[PDB]
C-alpha cells in the first residue's frame, strides 16, 4: 500500500479521464474510417472501442488506469494526426488470423499444449 | 591545437581595384566559370570503370565470399562436429547435430548455414579448431529463390570440393599472419 | 500526498502480453541444479523463473525445430525467492515455487580411510 | 544416397523438391575416401598425428599404437598407424 | 498547414525518415521526424550475445563509419576488462580511425552535395573510397563491416604490403579534396544554398547534446580526441578545425579540414608503428594464434572456452565515448560477471543531432530542409539502433 | 622479425593543406575585354 | 593491465563528496569505479535539483546531456535504474546520475534541464514504460506506431509476438502471432566455477 | 595516365593543377600481390619464466567501485582542474 | 575592444566588468538568505567571492579571462547568472535538507 | 500423412500437400492464399511465365509452394505435378473460348485427364468445380459443357467433391466488375432491363475457405456443395447498386437478347480476351438456381459474407476523387429477392 498518485488520487477522479477518452474516441471512429479509406462500419468501430475500454475493465487500482488512458489518448494521437496507416488500424480488428476455438475438445483435437 | 575556418582575420577595406575584382566576380561569374574548368579537366583522364564480367574488381586473400566446408587431402572431410562454430556464429546461422558415424570416426550428419542468416563476419572461419569451414572466395552466388540461399552439408561440401585449390591458396598465403 | 491500494500491483494491463500467453502460461522459481559433469557451484546461486516448455515442430524444408511459443526461451534471473514472487504476481503469471536443496553437511576426514574395522 | 542414407521415403512430399531439380549430393564420400589410405607403418610406441601441414592442419594428437591387435586412428583425419 | 511529409523512399530521405512537414506556404513552420523505420532491435540482441559476438553490431549502428564504432566498443570491453591493446595496435586503431573518418567525411560532403543537385562531386571522391574500403578488406576480409578491431586488440595483422598501399593513397588524396574544393566551396550557388542556413548559437548547441561537427561549426573548442585522448591521440598531432559562425557552410568547411587534418594524422601513423603484437597477450581475453591452440593444451582449452563461452568481463559499467566521425559514440555497457552484457546503450551522434532538425531548420524553405539533414551527417542506423 | 612497417627513415611526407591556385586575370583587365567588344561591336 | 592514474580518482571522489554535501536532500550514493568514472546516485525526487545544480554551478558545470537510459533489473523492486550520463566541457569530466524508477512511479522530465532529454526520455517510455512528466511530447519514437508491449524490458521476448507478412485475401499488411523457423538457440553459457572474489 | 602531352596540358591548366603528378588510377605503383612471407612477432608474456599470469591478470585483480556518501573552512573543489585553452595552430592558423 | 567571441551566439559585452560585478554581488546577496550553515551557501559564496575580488582586482579583461578562467568573459557572465537563477531555484527546492527517502533495500545492488 | 503441428500460421505444418493446377486465377489466388496460411504443402501446375505468377510466391512459406511447368494437351506433365500430392483441386476454367483451347477442354476434357492421373498416383480426394445451375442442357455452351465434366470426372475418379460455385463476387471478379465498367459504355444494357435473372453472389474468400475446409474434412466424399451466398438479388438493383457505389450514373436500358447476343459475338471476335462473351451474355441473364442441394458455406463451416459488406473494396477502383472517400454508410443497399 502506500502508493504515490500518478495523476489521478483515486478511481473515481481516474473515472473521469476515461470517459473523456471513450468520448475521444467515438467521436473519432467515424473520421477514421473515411480518412484511412477502412473497410469497416463505424458502428463497427465503436464497438471495437468498447471492447478495449472494457478488456481493461478490471483494473481497481488508481495509478494503473492513468497511464492506461495516457497510452490510450496516445494511440489516438497516432489514429486523428495521422501517422498510423490502415494497416495500423485494421490489425485491431483482427482480419485476417484464424480465430482459435476455446472449447477444451476442439484444443485436444489440434494442440499439444493448450 | 586548434584552426578557424570561415574566420575573417581581418576587414580589408574597399579599395577600387578590390571592388572592380570582385564586382567583376559577381557580374562575370569569374568563380563559375573556375569550376567549369575543373569538370571539363576530368572528361579528358581515364574513366576508373572496369569491364565487370570481363574484368574484376581485385580481392586479396582475407576475402571473406562464400561459406564451404573443407576435406583432408585423402578425402576425409575436416569437420569434426566440436560445433563451436556455431556457438560463436553471431547470427545462429549453422546448425549442426552429429553421430558417431559407422567407422566410429565423429562427424555432423546435417551442417546448415542459412546464408540469409548468416551476415559474413568470418569468426566461424577464425574458430573452427581443424579449420574446416572457411570463408571462401567467391562472391557471386546470388539465387533466383530463397530456399537455394539455405545451404545443407552436401551444397557446402560441393562448394568445398568447386574451390578447394583457391580456398587452400589463400589459406596458404594467410595463415601466417593468423 | 500518498494514496492507499491494497491491490495487488497487477499491472498485466500495461505490460502489453497477448492474452493467451498471460493466463495459460506456468512459470516456476527454481534455483538451477548443476549438472553432475562439473563440479562448480556458481550457477547454483540465483533463482531463476522459466515459462513452461511448448511446441518445437520439425521444420518441412530443412528439418529445423521450430517453435510457435514467444516466451520460451525467456528466463529471468532473480536474486531471491521473495523478488522472483513478486514478479509472477504483477505481471499475472501463475508460479509454483521450489524450495531451494542444498548440499547437506557431510564429515570427512582423511584418517577414516585407514581405519582398524571401518 | 547421401552420406548419412538420407533418402525420402518413397511417399514422402520433400520429394516435391526435388521434382524438376537436382538433389545435391556428394559422390566422394569420406566413410570410404579414408579408408584408401594405407596404414601408416611407424616404428614408435607413440606417434604424432599433427595433421599434416602443421598450422596448416589439426590440433596435435598422439596415439598410442601399443595394443598390437588393432591400429591407432587420429581423432581427426582418422588416418590409421600401426607399429 | 499542408501537412507533408518527407517519405522514405524519396533519396534526400536517407532511405528511411518520415519527417511531417506543416507546409505554412513553402516555408516549413514545424518539422516532426518519424524516425523508427530502421530499428532493429540492436541494443536488446546484444544482451543474448557474447561480447566477441556483438562486436559485428557496432559496425552496423553508424554504417559509414565502420571501425571508429567498434573502436568505442572495444574501448569499452577493455576498460571493464582492465586490459590495455599492444602498442601496434592502437596506432593500428588510430590508423584505421581517420581511414573512417575520410570515408564518413566523404561521405557527407559528396551526398550533401547529391541533394543540393552538385552529381559530380561524389563519384569523384566515391573511386577514392573504394581505394579505401580496398585497405579495409585487405586487413580483415570485408569491403565494410569488418570486425576487424577487436575488443582486445585488433584480430590480425597488416598485410606486408597496406602501410605502402595507404602512403600512395594519402599521398594523391589531398588534390581530390583540392577538386572538390574547387567545384563546390566558392560556387555561388553552393554558398547561398549553404551559408547562413540552420544556424545553431553556441550554448543552445551544448544544450541540445550536439557534441560534433556541429558542437565545433559554432565555435566550442570541443574534440573528444585532444580533450580525453583515447588510444594513441596524445601521440599524434594535429588541429581541429574549429569553425566560427555555424552555418551550413562553416560545417562542411570544418568537414573538409578534418578530411585535410586525419590526412596529417595517417602519416604520422604510418611514420611512426612500432613493431609489435596486434592483440594484447592474455589467452583469457583475446584468442590463442592458430598454431598454439593446434600444439599447445592450454591455448587449445583458452580457444575452446573463448569461442564457445567468452571473456566473461568482471561485473561493472562504463561510458566510454570516443569522436566517431559523426561526433560523440559512446557505449554505456552494464556488465555482470558473465560473459554477455547485460545492457549497452549506444549513444549515437544522430539522435541529438535529428532533435535539432526543427529548432535549426526555423523559419526555412522545404529545400532548405534538405540542407538541414545534410550537415548533421545523420546515418539512421545510429539513430534508430 | 617480417611484419609490415614503415620503411626505414620514415615515409616521405605528404600534403593534407588546401592546394587551390589563385589563377585568374586581374579585375580591371578583364573588364576592359567586354567593354572591348561592346566598345568595338557597336561601332 | 590498463594504466590507472589516481589523481583522476581522487579528484572526482572529492567532487563527489562536494555535490553530495551541497545535495544531500537527494543524493543516497556517490561512488566512483575504479574505471575513475563518479556516479552520484540520487532519490527519484531529485532529478530536476540534482541536474540543475550540475548544469548551473560555477565549480561544477555539466552543460551537455551525454545520454539518459534505463537499466532494468527485473530483482529489483524499482525495476529500472534510469542513469544520466553528462558531460563538463569546461572542466573535461563526465558524471553520471542514476535514479530509481518502478514501472508506475514516473520520474519528472529534465527536458527543462536539458533539452537533449526531449527525445531519449521518449525512447527511455517506449522502449521500458517509465514515463516522464511534464515531458512536452512523450510518445513511441522507435518501436512500430501500433507496437503493443515496451521492448527493452528484460520480461519481453526477443522475437516478440507479432510479425508482419503481405496477405492477397486483404491486399494488406497483416499482424499474426510470431511463428519462427528455427528458434532462437539459446545456448547456456554461464560456468560453474567463479573467477576471483569480486 | 597514357594521354597525348596536349590533353594532358588541357587537363593540367582547366583543372589549374598537375593532375598528372597524382593520378587517381592506380598503375604498377600498389603493393605487389604475393608479398613476401610475414613471420609476425610474439609479444610480450611469451618467456618460460617469470610469466606467472597472477602477476599479468588486470581483469578480475579490478574491485567492486569505491563508495563514499553512502547512505547506509572546506574549500570548494571542482570535477577537474578547469580545462586549459586550446592554443590557436601555427602551420595554419587560419583557413 | 575585441570584435566578436568564439562561440556564434554570444555576443561581446561592452563594461564587461561592470556587468559581472553587478551580477557576482547580486548572487552573494540572494545567497545571504540560504540557511547559515547550508552547504551550498558556504561553498558557493567562497567561489563568487574569489571571482569578484580577482574582477575587482583586475582592470584588464584579458588578464581578468586568464585569472577566473571562464574562457571569454562573456561566458563567466553567463556562468554567474545561471548560477545565480540555480541559487534561486535551490532556495526553493530547499536541497540542504536531509535525504528526501532512503533507497529500497538492494535497489544498489549492482552484482544481480 | 503428415501429422499436424504448430500454433496454425505460417511457418507451421498441416499436411495437406495439393496439387492445384489454376491457382494463377481469381479464385485460384485465394484457394493457395488459405492453404499457405493453414501451412499446407502446396504444388502449383503454372503455364504462364514466372512472372506472373510471382503474386503466389509471398503467399505460403519456404519450401511450401513448388511451381511446376505444365501444359493440359501434354499428359506427362499432369502426371508428375499429382506424382507426391495428395489432394489435387482443380479451377481450370475460361469465359473465351480460345484458338487453341475449347470450352470441352477447359471444363470436360482437361479436367478428366487431371483427375484420371491423379487416381493413378493414389490421390486421397479430387476436388473438382464447376459452375452453378450448369444443366447438360443449359443454354451456355459453358454451362453445359461443365456439366458434361462433372459427370465423367466421377468415372475417372469416384467419390470426387463436386464443389460448384455461383458467379463469385470479390476483388479481381468479373461479376461486380464487368458491371461497374459498364461505364466506359454510356448505356447499360440489361436484357429485361435487368428483371428476371435474380442472382445470388458470394464472395471468393467464403468459397476458397469452403474449397480449403473439403481438403481437410472427411464429410465431403462425392458430395456436390453449392456455395451460394448470404442475400438474392434481381439484377436490376445489382447493376444500380454497383454504380452506385461507384457514384455513376444508372441508365438501365433494355436490350433484346437476341441481338445482344450479337453483341457478345462482337467483342467475343477480340483477339485479346473477348471483354463479353455469347456464352458469357446468356450467362448473365441465366437466372441463378434455387438452393435446394447438399449446402456449402455454413454446411462447410464458413458463414456467407453479404455483398454489401466488401462491395466497397472491390469497386473502390472504379470512382472518381470526389467519391474516393464516400463509404458504404452514405450509399443505400439493394433488395434481395426471395424469388
Ligand atoms: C575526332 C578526331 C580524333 C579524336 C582523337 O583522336 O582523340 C584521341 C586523341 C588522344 O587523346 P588521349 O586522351 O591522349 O587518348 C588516350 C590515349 O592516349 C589513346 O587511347 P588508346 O591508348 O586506347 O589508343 C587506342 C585508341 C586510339 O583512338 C584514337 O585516339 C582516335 C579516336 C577517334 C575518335 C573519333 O583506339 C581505341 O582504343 C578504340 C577506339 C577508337 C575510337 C572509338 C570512337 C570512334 C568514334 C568514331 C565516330 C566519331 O586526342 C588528341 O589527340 C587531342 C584531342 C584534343 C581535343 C581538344
Ligand atoms: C577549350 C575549352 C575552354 C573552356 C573554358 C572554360 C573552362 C576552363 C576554365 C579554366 C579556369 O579555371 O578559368 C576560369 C577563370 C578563373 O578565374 P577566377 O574566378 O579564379 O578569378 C579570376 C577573376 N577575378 C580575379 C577577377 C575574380 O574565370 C575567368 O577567368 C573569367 C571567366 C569569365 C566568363 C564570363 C562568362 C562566359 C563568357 C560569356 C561571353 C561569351 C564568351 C564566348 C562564348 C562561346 C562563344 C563561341
Ligand atoms: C556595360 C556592361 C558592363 C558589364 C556587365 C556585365 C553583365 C553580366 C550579365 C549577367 C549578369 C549576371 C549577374 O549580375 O549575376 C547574377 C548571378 C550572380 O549574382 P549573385 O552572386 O547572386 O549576386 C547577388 C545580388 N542579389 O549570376 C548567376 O547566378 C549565374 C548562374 C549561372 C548558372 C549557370 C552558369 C553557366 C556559366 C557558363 C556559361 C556562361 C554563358 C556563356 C555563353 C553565352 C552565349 C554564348
Ligand atoms: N465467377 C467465377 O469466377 C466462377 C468460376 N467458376 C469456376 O471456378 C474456376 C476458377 O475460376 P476463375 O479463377 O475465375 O478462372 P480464371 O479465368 O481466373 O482461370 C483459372 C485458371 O485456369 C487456368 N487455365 C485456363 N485455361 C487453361 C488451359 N487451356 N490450360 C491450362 N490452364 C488453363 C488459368 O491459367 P492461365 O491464366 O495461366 O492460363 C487460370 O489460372 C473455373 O474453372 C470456373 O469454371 C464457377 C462459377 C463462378
Ligand atoms: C476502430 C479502431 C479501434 C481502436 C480502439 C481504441 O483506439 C483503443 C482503446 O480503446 S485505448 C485503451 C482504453 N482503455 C482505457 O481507457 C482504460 C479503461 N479503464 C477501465 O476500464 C477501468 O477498469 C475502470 C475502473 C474505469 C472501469 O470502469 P468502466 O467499465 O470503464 O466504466
Ligand atoms: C549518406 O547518407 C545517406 C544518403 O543520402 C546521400 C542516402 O541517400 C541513403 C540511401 C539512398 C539511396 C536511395 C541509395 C543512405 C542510406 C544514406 O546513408
Ligand atoms: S568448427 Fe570447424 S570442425 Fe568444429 S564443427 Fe564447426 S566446422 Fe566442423
Ligand atoms: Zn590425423
Amino acid at each position: 500500500t502506500s502508493v504515490k498518485p500518478i495523476f489521478s488520487r483515486d478511481l473515481n477522479e481516474a473515472k473521469r479521464r476515461v470517459r473523456e477518452l471513450y468520448r475521444a474516441w467515438y467521436r473519432e471512429v467515424p473520421n477514421t474510417v473515411h480518412l484511412m479509406q477502412l473497410d469497416i462500419t463505424v458502428k463497427q468501430g465503436r464497438d471495437k472501442v468498447r471492447e478495449m475500454f472494457m478488456k481493461n475493465a478490471h483494473v481497481t487500482d488508481p495509478r494503473v488506469v492513468d497511464l492506461l488512458v495516457i497510452k490510450g489518448k496516445m494511440e489516438l494521437q497516432e489514429t486523428i494526426k495521422v501517422w498510423k496507416q490502415r494497416t495500423h488500424v485494421m490489425r485491431f480488428f483482427h482480419e485476417t488470423e484464424t480465430p482459435r476455438p476455446k472449447d477444451f475438445l476442439s484444443k485436444f483435437y489440434m494442440g499439444h499444449d493448450p | 591545437t586548434y584552426k578557424y575556418v570561415n574566420k575573417k582575420e581581418q576587414e580589408s577595406e574597399v579599395d577600387m581595384k578590390s571592388a572592380t575584382d570582385n564586382a567583376a566576380r559577381i557580374l562575370m561569374w569569374t568563380e563559375l566559370i573556375r569550376g567549369l574548368g575543373m569538370t571539363l579537366s576530368y572528361l579528358f583522364r581515364e574513366p576508373a570503370t572496369i569491364n565487370y564480367p570481363f574484368e574484376k574488381g581485385p580481392l586479396s586473400p582475407r576475402f571473406r565470399g562464400e561459406h564451404a566446408l573443407r576435406r583432408y587431402p585423402s578425402g576425409e572431410e575436416r569437420c569434426i562436429a566440436c560445433k563451436l562454430c556455431e556457438a560463436i556464429c553471431p547470427a545462429q546461422a549453422i546448425t549442426i547435430e552429429a553421430e558417431p558415424r559407422a567407422d566410429g570416426s565423429r562427424r555432423t550428419t546435417r551442417y546448415d548455414i542459412d546464408m540469409t542468416k548468416c551476415i559474413y563476419c568470418g569468426f566461424c572461419q577464425e574458430a573452427c579448431p581443424v579449420d574446416a569451414i572457411v570463408e571462401g572466395p567467391n562472391f557471386e552466388f546470388s539465387t533466383e529463390t530463397h530456399e537455394e540461399l539455405l545451404y545443407n552439408k552436401e551444397k557446402l561440401l560441393n562448394n568445398g570440393d568447386k574451390w578447394e585449390a583457391e580456398i587452400a591458396a589463400n589459406i596458404q598465403a594467410d595463415y601466417l599472419y593468423r | 500526498q500518498l494514496i492507499t491500494v491494497d491491490e495487488k500491483l497487477d499491472i498485466t494491463t500495461l505490460t502489453g502480453v497477448p492474452e493467451e500467453h498471460i493466463k495459460t502460461r506456468k512459470v516456476r522459481i527454481f534455483v538451477p541444479a548443476r549438472n553432475n559433469m562439473q563440479s562448480g557451484v556458481n550457477n547454483t546461486k540465483k533463482w531463476k523463473m522459466e515459462f513452461d516448455t511448448r511446441e518445437r515442430w520439425e521444420n518441412p524444408l530443412m528439418g529445423w525445430a521450430s517453435t510457435a511459443d514467444p516466451l520460451s526461451n525467456m528466463v529471468l534471473t532473480f536474486s531471491a525467492k521473495e523478488d522472483a514472487i513478486a514478479f509472477a504476481e504483477k505481471n499475472g503469471w501463475s508460479y509454483d515455487v521450489e524450495e531451494k536443496k542444498v548440499p547437506k553437511p557431510k564429515s570427512k576426514s582423511y584418517g577414516a580411510n585407514f581405519s582398524w574395522n571401518k | 544416397i547421401t552420406h548419412t542414407g538420407q533418402v525420402y521415403d518413397e511417399k514422402d512430399y520433400r520429394r516435391v523438391r526435388f521434382v524438376d531439380r537436382q538433389k545435391e549430393v556428394n559422390e566422394n564420400f569420406a566413410i570410404d575416401l579414408i579408408a584408401q589410405q594405407p596404414v601408416n607403418e611407424v616404428e614408435h610406441r607413440i606417434i604424432a598425428c599433427d595433421g599434416g601441414g602443421g598450422a596448416l592442419g589439426h590440433p596435435k594428437v598422439y596415439i598410442n599404437l601399443d595394443k598390437e591387435t588393432k591400429t591407432g586412428t587420429c581423432g581427426y583425419c582418422g588416418l590409421q598407424f600401426k607399429q | 498547414n499542408m501537412t507533408l511529409n518527407f517519405g522514405p523512399q524519396h533519396p534526400a530521405a536517407h532511405g528511411v525518415l518520415r519527417l511531417v512537414l506543416e507546409l505554412s506556404g513553402e516555408m516549413v513552420r514545424k518539422c516532426d521526424p518519424h524516425i523508427g523505420l530502421l530499428h532493429r532491435g540492436t541494443e536488446k540482441l546484444i544482451e543474448y550475445k557474447t561480447y566477441l559476438q556483438a562486436l559485428p553490431y557496432f559496425d552496423r549502428l553508424d554504417y559509414v563509419s565502420m571501425m571508429c564504432n567498434e573502436q568505442a566498443y572495444s574501448i569499452a570491453v577493455e576498460k571493464l576488462l582492465n586490459i590495455q591493446p599492444p602498442p601496434r595496435a592502437q596506432w593500428i586503431r588510430v590508423l584505421f580511425g581517420e581511414i573512417t573518418r575520410i570515408l564518413n567525411h566523404i561521405m557527407a560532403v559528396t551526398t550533401h552535395a547529391l541533394d543540393i543537385g552538385a552529381m559530380t562531386p561524389f563519384f569523384w571522391m566515391f573511386e577514392e573510397r573504394e581505394k579505401m574500403f580496398e585497405f579495409y578488406e585487405r586487413v580483415s576480409g570485408a569491403r565494410m563491416h569488418a570486425a576487424y578491431i577487436r575488443p582486445g586488440g585488433v584480430h590480425q595483422d597488416l598485410p606486408l604490403g597496406l602501410l605502402d598501399d595507404i602512403y600512395e593513397f594519402s599521398k594523391n588524396f589531398s588534390l581530390r579534396i583540392d577538386e572538390v574544393e574547387e567545384m563546390l566551396t566558392n560556387n555561388r550557388i553552393w554558398r547561398n544554398r549553404t551559408v547562413d542556413i540552420g544556424v545553431v548559437t553556441a550554448e543552445d548547441a551544448l544544450n541540445y547534446g550536439f557534441s560534433g561537427v556541429m558542437l565545433r561549426g559554432s565555435g566550442i573548442q570541443w574534440d573528444l580526441r585532444k580533450t580525453q585522448p583515447y588510444d594513441v591521440y596524445d601521440q599524434v598531432e594535429f588541429d581541429v578545425p574549429i569553425g566560427s559562425r555555424g552555418d551550413c557552410y562553416d560545417r562542411y568547411l570544418c568537414r573538409v579540414e578534418e578530411m585535410r587534418q586525419s590526412l596529417r594524422i595517417i602519416e604520422q601513423c604510418l611514420n611512426k608503428m612500432p613493431p609489435g603484437e596486434i592483440k594484447v597477450d592474455d589467452a583469457k581475453v583475446s584468442p590463442p594464434k592458430r598454431a598454439e591452440m593446434k600444439t599447445s593444451m592450454e591455448s587449445l582449452i583458452h580457444h575452446f572456452k573463448l569461442y564457445t563461452e567468452g571473456y566473461q568481463v568482471p561485473p561493472g559499467a562504463t561510458y566510454t565515448a570516443i569522436e566517431a566521425p559523426k561526433g560523440e559514440f559512446g557505449v554505456y555497457l552494464v556488465s555482470d560477471g558473465s560473459s554477455r552484457p547485460y545492457r549497452c546503450k549506444i549513444k549515437a551522434p544522430g539522435f541529438a543531432h535529428l532533435a535539432g532538425l526543427d529548432k535549426m531548420s526555423k523559419g526555412h524553405m522545404l529545400a532548405d530542409v534538405v540542407a538541414i539533414i545534410g550537415t548533421q551527417d545523420i546515418v539512421f542506423g545510429e539513430i534508430d539502433r | 622479425v617480417k611484419q609490415d612497417m614503415p620503411p626505414p627513415g620514415g615515409y616521405g611526407p605528404i600534403d593534407y593543406k588546401r592546394n587551390l591556385p589563385r589563377r585568374g586575370l586581374s579585375g580591371y583587365s578583364m573588364f576592359a575585354v567586354g567593354i572591348g567588344a561592346l566598345i568595338f561591336g557597336y561601332w | 593491465v590498463r594504466p590507472r592514474s589516481d589523481v583522476t580518482h581522487k579528484q572526482l571522489s572529492a567532487f563527489g563528496e562536494y555535490v553530495a554535501e551541497i545535495l544531500p536532500k537527494y543524493v543516497q550514493q556517490v561512488q566512483v569505479s575504479c574505471l575513475d568514472e563518479l556516479e552520484i546516485c540520487i532519490h527519484p525526487d531529485g532529478v530536476i535539483p540534482t541536474l540543475t545544480f550540475l548544469r548551473d554551478h560555477t565549480n561544477a558545470q555539466f552543460k551537455s546531456l551525454a545520454d539518459l537510459t534505463a537499466v532494468d533489473v527485473p530483482t529489483r523492486q524499482n525495476r529500472f535504474e534510469i542513469v544520466y550520463n553528462l558531460l563538463s566541457l569546461r572542466f573535461n569530466s563526465r558524471i553520471r546520475v542514476k535514479t530509481y524508477a518502478d514501472e508506475l512511479t514516473p520520474i519528472d522530465s529534465i527536458v527543462s534541464v536539458h533539452i537533449a532529454a526531449n527525445w531519449y526520455e521518449r525512447e527511455v517510455w517506449d522502449m521500458f514504460g517509465v514515463f516522464f512528466f511534464n515531458h512536452p511530447d512523450l510518445r513511441r519514437i522507435l518501436t512500430d506506431y501500433g507496437f503493443e508491449g515496451h521492448p527493452f524490458r528484460k520480461d519481453f521476448p526477443l522475437t516478440g509476438y507479432v510479425e508482419l507478412r503481405y496477405d492477397d485475401e486483404v491486399k494488406r499488411v497483416v499482424a499474426e502471432p510470431v511463428e519462427l523457423a528455427q528458434e532462437f538457440r539459446k545456448f547456456d553459457l554461464n560456468s560453474p566455477w567463479e573467477a576471483f572474489p569480486a | 595516365a597514357s594521354a597525348t602531352r596536349v590533353i594532358q596540358k588541357l587537363r593540367n591548366w582547366a583543372s589549374g593543377q598537375d593532375l598528372q603528378a597524382k593520378l587517381q588510377l592506380r598503375y604498377q605503383e600498389i603493393a605487389k600481390r604475393t608479398q613476401p612471407p610475414p613471420k609476425l612477432p610474439v609479444g610480450p608474456s611469451h618467456k618460460l619464466s617469470n610469466n606467472y599470469y597472477c602477476t599479468r591478470d588486470g581483469r578480475r585483480e579490478v574491485v567492486p567501485p569505491s563508495i563514499i556518501m553512502s547512505s547506509q573552512e572546506k574549500k570548494a573543489v571542482t570535477p577537474a582542474p578547469p580545462m586549459k585553452r586550446w592554443e590557436l595552430s601555427k602551420d595554419q592558423p587560419y583557413l | 575592444l575585441k570584435k566578436t567571441t568564439g562561440l556564434v551566439g554570444l555576443a561581446v559585452c561592452d563594461t564587461p566588468h561592470e556587468r559581472l560585478t553587478i551580477l557576482y554581488t547580486k548572487t552573494l546577496d540572494i545567497l545571504k538568505h540560504f540557511p547559515k550553515h547550508a552547504a551550498y551557501r558556504k561553498y558557493t559564496e567562497q567561489i563568487t567571492n574569489e571571482k569578484l575580488d580577482m574582477v575587482k582586482a583586475e582592470p584588464d579583461v584579458k588578464k581578468l579571462e586568464a585569472l577566473l578562467q571562464g574562457g571569454e568573459v562573456e561566458e563567466v557572465i553567463l556562468q554567474a547568472e545561471k548560477e545565480l537563477s540555480l541559487a534561486r531555484k535551490m532556495l526553493k527546492w530547499k536541497p540542504w535538507e536531509p535525504l528526501v527517502e532512503e533507497p529500497p533495500a538492494n535497489q544498489w545492488k549492482w552484482p544481480i | 500423412a503428415v501429422i499436424p503441428h504448430g500454433k496454425g500460421g505460417r511457418s507451421s505444418v498441416s499436411g495437406v500437400v495439393a496439387t492445384v493446377f489454376g491457382a494463377t486465377g481469381f479464385l485460384g489466388r485465394y484457394v493457395v492464399n488459405h492453404l499457405g496460411r493453414m501451412g499446407s504443402q502446396v504444388i502449383i501446375p503454372y503455364r504462364c511465365d514466372v512472372y506472373d505468377i510471382m503474386h503466389l510466391r509471398l503467399m505460403g512459406d519456404l519450401g511450401q509452394l513448388t511451381f511446376l511447368e505444365w501444359d493440359a494437351r501434354d499428359k506427362d506433365s499432369i502426371r508428375k505435378a499429382v506424382q507426391h500430392s495428395n489432394v489435387v483441386i482443380n479451377l481450370i476454367g475460361r469465359e473465351w473460348e480460345t484458338r487453341n483451347f475449347d470450352f470441352e477442354d477447359v471444363f470436360v476434357n482437361i479436367p478428366r485427364a487431371i483427375a484420371q492421373a491423379s487416381k493413378e498416383a493414389g490421390v486421397e480426394r479430387f476436388i473438382h468445380v464447376s459452375h452453378l445451375n450448369a444443366s447438360m442442357k443449359s443454354s451456355s455452351k459453358s454451362l453445359r459443357s461443365k456439366a458434361v465434366g462433372e459427370k465423367e470426372v466421377r468415372s475417372v475418379f469416384p467419390e470426387a467433391i463436386i464443389i460448384r460455385p455461383s458467379d463469385i463476387f470479390g476483388r479481381e471478379d468479373r461479376f461486380l466488375n464487368h458491371f461497374a465498367n459498364y461505364r466506359w459504355f454510356l448505356a447499360v444494357p440489361l436484357v429485361s432491363l435487368g428483371f428476371k435473372t435474380v442472382k445470388q453472389p458470394v464472395y471468393v474468400a467464403d468459397v476458397s475457405k469452403g474449397i480449403v475446409n473439403a481438403t481437410k474434412d472427411p464429410d465431403a466424399v462425392g458430395k456436390t456443395f453449392a456455395f451460394t451466398g448470404p442475400n438474392r438479388y434481381l439484377l436490376f438493383h445489382l447493376v444500380k447498386y454497383i454504380f452506385g457505389m461507384t457514384h455513376r450514373t444508372f441508365i438501365p436500358y433494355p436490350l433484346p437478347l437476341f441481338v445482344y447476343s450479337w453483341i457478345g459475338k462482337l467483342f467475343g471476335l477480340s483477339p485479346f480476351e473477348p471483354w463479353t462473351t455469347k456464352d458469357k451474355v446468356e450467362r448473365i441473364h441465366i437466372s441463378d438456381v434455387m438452393p435446394t442441394d447438399l449446402p456449402g458455406l455454413e454446411d462447410l463451416g464458413v458463414q456467407p459474407t453479404p455483398l454489401e459488406l466488401k462491395s466497397i473494396e472491390v469497386l473502390r477502383r472504379h470512382r472518381t476523387y470526389r467519391w474516393l472517400s464516400s463509404e458504404i454508410e452514405e450509399t443505400k443497399p439493394a433488395k434481395t429477392v426471395n424469388y
